[PDB]
């Protein structure tokens, strides 16, 4: 695999806190990037697919961006409930499902 | 719409297998290749591996790679992770999801993730 | 303990011959064809437990108990277990997983039966059951007689339909292997085998064995004949014949509208399919028809390679039988023999995450179309509530832009798919896959053992002038003694391998035993 | 339909992720569009069929992506291996090659 | 695979060219050879394509009567023939096995301009 | 118009058909075609 990691891995930030969360893998992903966030006490939620284009759901706050080696899942403006661990799976065009480590965006 | 009912939450002990079932909630399983989520306890995420009952052989989990015997029998209204040679590493909340290759032409709002319930395994 | 010892290699002399049948005979010289231990062969003088395969029998001598006569060495296979222990010369016919190496001193097995000083000779022989145990315990004079003529009278049949392959002793040990060789046994008048003659041992013996006697007079005897030779040269008719539309459907960029199944009539050929087998995971390689092999080899006219796009829920229906939504309105396949239809998802290739709406298909066309047609006819749907054009409101499209997404199921992933359907009834086939080019046609060295037409002989170059449409050449009597290389010009005249009659010149076995040949 | 290798003189030293726009005109699916490397004065190699895709001959160091009309070959850490001449093709629509964007040196 | 080409071809302003392209160790018949004109600095000008099977040719309107792609199917040496040579026309071309338009049909197929010609460095210098 | 008739073709050494003999043409030809030769000596031959 490209054996998915994200590099920033533990970006700590409260409400708003101009955000940069980037799933820079070992090597390049092109348009094969999932960006995950897990909702605690529940099943995971895949917000964004390749580099962008958020799912209907998990609102625009968690916003996908970045096209290169590092794809930036920046938050424009979170709120206290947007505590969500930012691991990132990588949809590999044949299934490989390598998830991440968790770049939780916090609140105090 | 679709729920992908999953089995429950119990602990399993080393050497043996852990059985769980992503059960069929009112059709909407055929395309819906039932892969398998693992969700490592609180350190990280994971993908249990799933089976490909969509007209071919099965994919195995990258993480475990050889004794992930993930079978899934969709017509029987049950999925399985079928991890023979479990030790302890599980301690997790293995989910059943409609993992990315699992959308219907219906239910596009539950697009490419119809998640499950989760199964607490441990020692 | 492991009390092991050494090995050797000895010349199994004139011995190892057993009464091949229970028939009495007197003062005859029979000429059998059984399995014997060919004269003057090699025995492996074990001094040390080996695993010892069972090549059709064993002349098993010894000098100092029992043997395990199964095929696998465990509690599985009904490994027969003899033993000679001065209480009874009796057996063990069970499994008994891995007796340590020797001397246990039991599984759901079988029946049972009962009954360095000398030469407990033993030719165990198993033949489609009846593992037979001819033997003779000759009180030899110490080491002096590892040869001298003795025959091995049978001991028991033991009809046992079991397949042996291995054996070994436990607590001498010259394993020799039986072979199919014709002997000439010499019964005296009491009925005993006093001599023998291995017919294929050497020229002299072969002469005795055609004269059916043990003493030949001086003269020249025509014993037998001589020749064989292998080396396969299979230089083939084609040179560079065009392949096929293969690797053009397996590798095309834009397939047809689904109902306009892009069947062609795949072209003339060298459709030697193997470029089939190489491909990465197909996810549909299951040969819908004859076995996924043999297509390269078999020669059908055309397999009419069809080309169309689908999405998985339609792809499910693309199979013999297996009528379903698209093989229920659009794309049907016959009872069998849909060539070797090779489907695969084309996620990255026919849909973008804009959810491509490109390729038109027909659901609600009218009904299921009959097995394997071409449906550029996209007849519109009878939807009722109206007489005018049948279509219900107006325009009931059998034009369904496949309308899928890379975020669906693969049931709804883009699917580009190749279909086949072979033709073989009429005027001879066009497509097929012969070999080619064994080698460097192999002028002399009686090796060039075929050419196009099957021939077996010395096959080299010639100096004939084959009228450049004529390919091979007969002699006055219908034997082809000339051929042209297919891939090149090469008028090769052929000549048969060699042969004659080995005749053996002998002064007469009273004078001496040397022969000229 | 046209192609445009934008950074005709992309000057990024080896060991640094760069970006090379070959910048099409249509929204062409890369199912056709591709890349072809030529030694600076030789015949084009099969560089990137699929126009983002890495085949056998291509190392990991070569990087790139893109769709629509803004194909950005976001090249990874560089090498003189990656200092040939790369010509982004368009198998779609009557193939117009690329003419421009090499990756240059000090 | 080698696609052996000519070299510093010396043509003239008012001559016709027979560029060489030895169809190399591939089964010549089962493919089609495209060509591009690497005008110096001008990337490559789309030359055309021969179907090594049948000779279906998609020439360049630029070289409509000028480029007339032919081939020695026997000795498998491609001859992309351009009249209208000159100093301003002295520009190198190359061969390419056209798998974009997969051959036998003159129809677009998967794959790119496949393995390439050595190079015909046409020196029509005046 | 072709018909089913047995001939006796005479290949030379280069391999070419230099002659032929229609076996059912007439008595002489029929004799050549049972002697398998193009020249018959004097005598009385039982042809058919």
């Amino acid at each position: 695999d490209i054996q998915m990691t994200q590099s920033p891995s533990s970006l700590s930030a409260s409400v708003g806190d101009r955000v940069t969360i980037t799933c820079q893998a070992s090597q390049d992903i092109g348009n094969y990037l999932n960006w995950y966030q897990q909702k605690p006490g529940k099943a995971p939620k895949l917000l964004i697919y390749d580099a962008s284009h958020l799912e209907t759901g998990v609102p625009s706050r968690f916003s996908g961006s970045g096209s290169g080696t590092d794809f930036t899942f920046t938050i424009s403006s979170l709120q206290p409930e947007d505590i969500a661990t930012y691991y990132c799976q990588r949809y590999d065009d044949l299934p490989s499902y390598t998830f991440g480590q968790g770049t939780k965006v916090e609140i105090k | 719409q679709v729920q992908l009912v999953q089995s429950g939450a119990e602990v399993k002990k080393p050497g043996s297998s852990v059985k769980v079932s992503c059960k069929a909630s009112g059709g909407t399983f055929r395309s819906h290749v039932i892969s398998w989520v693992r969700q490592a306890p609180g350190q990280g995420l994971e993908w249990m591996g799933g089976f490909i009952p969509l007209f071919g052989t099965t994919i195995y989990a990258q993480a475990f790679q050889g004794r992930v015997m993930i079978s899934a029998d969709e017509s029987t209204s049950t999925a399985y992770m079928e991890l023979s040679s479990l030790r302890s590493e599980d301690t997790a909340v293995y989910f059943c999801a409609r993992l990315f290759p699992n959308g219907d032409p219906n239910s596009p709002e539950d697009g490419f993730d119809i998640w499950g319930q989760g199964t607490l395994v441990t020692v | 303990n492991l009390i092991t010892t050494t090995q050797s290699y000895t010349n199994s002399f004139t011995r190892g011959v057993y009464y091949p049948d229970k028939v009495f005979r007197s003062s005859v010289l029979h000429l059998t064809q059984d399995l014997f231990l060919p004269f003057f062969s090699n025995v492996t003088w074990f001094h040390d437990n080996p695993v010892l395969p069972f090549n059709d029998g064993v002349y098993f001598a010894s000098t100092e108990r029992g043997w395990i006569f199964g095929t696998t060495l465990d509690s599985k296979t009904q490994s027969l277990l003899i033993v000679n222990n001065a209480t009874n010369v009796f057996i063990k016919v069970c499994e008994f997983q891995f007796c340590n190496d020797p001397f246990l001193d039991a599984n759901n097995c079988t029946f049972e039966y009962v009954s360095f000083k000398n030469l407990r000779e033993f030719v165990f022989k198993n033949i489609d059951g009846y593992f037979k145990i001819y033997s003779k315990h000759t009180p030899i004079i110490g080491r002096d007689f590892p040869q001298g003529f003795s025959a091995l009278e049978p001991l028991v049949d033991l009809p046992i339909g079991i397949n042996i392959t291995r054996f070994q002793t436990l607590l001498d040990y010259y394993v020799g292997y039986l072979q199919p060789r014709t002997f000439l046994l010499k019964y005296n008048e009491n009925g005993t085998i006093t001599d023998a003659v291995d017919c294929a041992l050497d020229p002299l013996s072969e002469t005795k064995c055609t004269l059916k006697s043990f003493t030949v007079e001086k003269g020249i005897y025509q014993t037998s004949n001589f020749r064989v030779q292998p080396t396969e040269s299979i230089v083939r008719f084609p040179n560079v014949t065009n392949l096929c539309p293969f690797h053009e459907v397996f590798n095309a960029t834009r397939f047809a509208s689904v109902y306009a199944w892009n069947r062609t009539r795949i072209s003339n050929c060298v459709a030697d399919y193997s470029v089939l087998y190489n491909f990465a995971p197909f996810f549909a390689f299951k040969c819908y028809g004859v076995s996924p092999t043999k297509l390269n080899d078999l020669c059908f006219t055309n397999v009419y390679a069809d080309s169309f796009v689908i999405k998985g829920n339609e792809v499910s229906q693309i199979a013999p039988g297996q009528t379903g939504n698209i093989a229920d309105y659009n794309y049907k396949l016959p009872d069998d023999f849909t060539g070797c239809v090779i489907a695969w998802n084309s996620n990255k290739l026919d849909s973008k995450h804009s959810g491509n709406y490109d390729y038109w298909y027909r659901l609600f066309r009218k009904s299921k179309l009959k097995p394997f047609e071409r449906d550029i006819s996209t007849e519109i749907y009878q939807a009722g509530n109206k007489p005018c054009k049948g279509k219900g409101p107006n325009c009931y499209f059998p034009l369904q832009s496949y309308g899928f997404r890379p975020t669906y199921g693969v049931g709804h992933q883009p699917y580009r798919v190749v279909v086949l359907s072979f033709e073989l009834l009429h005027a001879p086939a066009t497509v097929c896959g012969p070999k080619k080019s064994t080698n460097l046609v192999k002028n002399k060295c009686v090796n060039f053992n075929f050419n196009g037409l099957t021939g077996t002989g010395v096959l080299t170059k010639s100096n004939k002038k084959f009228l450049p449409f004529q390919q091979f050449g007969r002699d006055i009597v219908d034997t082809t003694d000339a051929v042209r290389d297919p891939q090149t010009l090469e008028i090769l005249d052929i000549t048969p391998c060699s042969f004659g009659g080995v005749s053996v010149i002998t002064p007469g076995t009273n004078t001496s035993n040397q022969v000229a040949v | 339909i046209v192609l445009t290798q934008s950074p005709g003189t992309l000057s990024l030293s080896p060991g640094e992720r760069a970006t090379l726009s070959c910048r099409a005109s249509q929204t062409v699916s890369s199912t056709s569009l591709a890349w072809y490397q030529q030694k600076p004065g030789q015949a084009p190699r099969l560089l990137i069929y699929g126009a983002s895709s890495r085949a056998t001959g291509i190392p990991d160091r070569f990087s790139g992506s893109g769709s629509g009309t803004d194909f950005t070959l976001t090249i990874s850490r560089l090498e003189p291996e990656d200092f040939a001449v790369y010509y982004c093709q368009q198998h779609d629509t009557s193939l117009t090659f690329g003419g421009g964007t090499k990756v240059e040196i000090k | 695979v080698q696609l052996v080409q000519s070299g510093a071809e010396v043509k003239k302003p008012g001559a016709s060219v027979k560029v060489s392209c030895k169809a190399s160790g591939y089964p010549f018949t089962s493919y089609g050879i495209s060509w591009v004109r690497q005008a110096p600095g001008q990337g490559l000008e789309w030359m055309g394509w021969i179907s090594t099977y049948n000779g279906n040719t998609n020439y360049a309107q630029k070289f409509q009567g000028r480029v007339t792609m032919t081939t020695d199917t026997s000795t498998t040496t491609g001859y992309m023939e351009l009249r209208r040579l000159r100093s301003d026309d002295t520009a190198v071309y190359y061969c390419a096995r056209d798998y974009t338009r997969g051959a036998w049909f003159g129809e677009s197929l998967i794959g790119g301009f496949d393995n390439w010609g050595q190079g015909t460095l046409v020196t029509v210098s005046s």
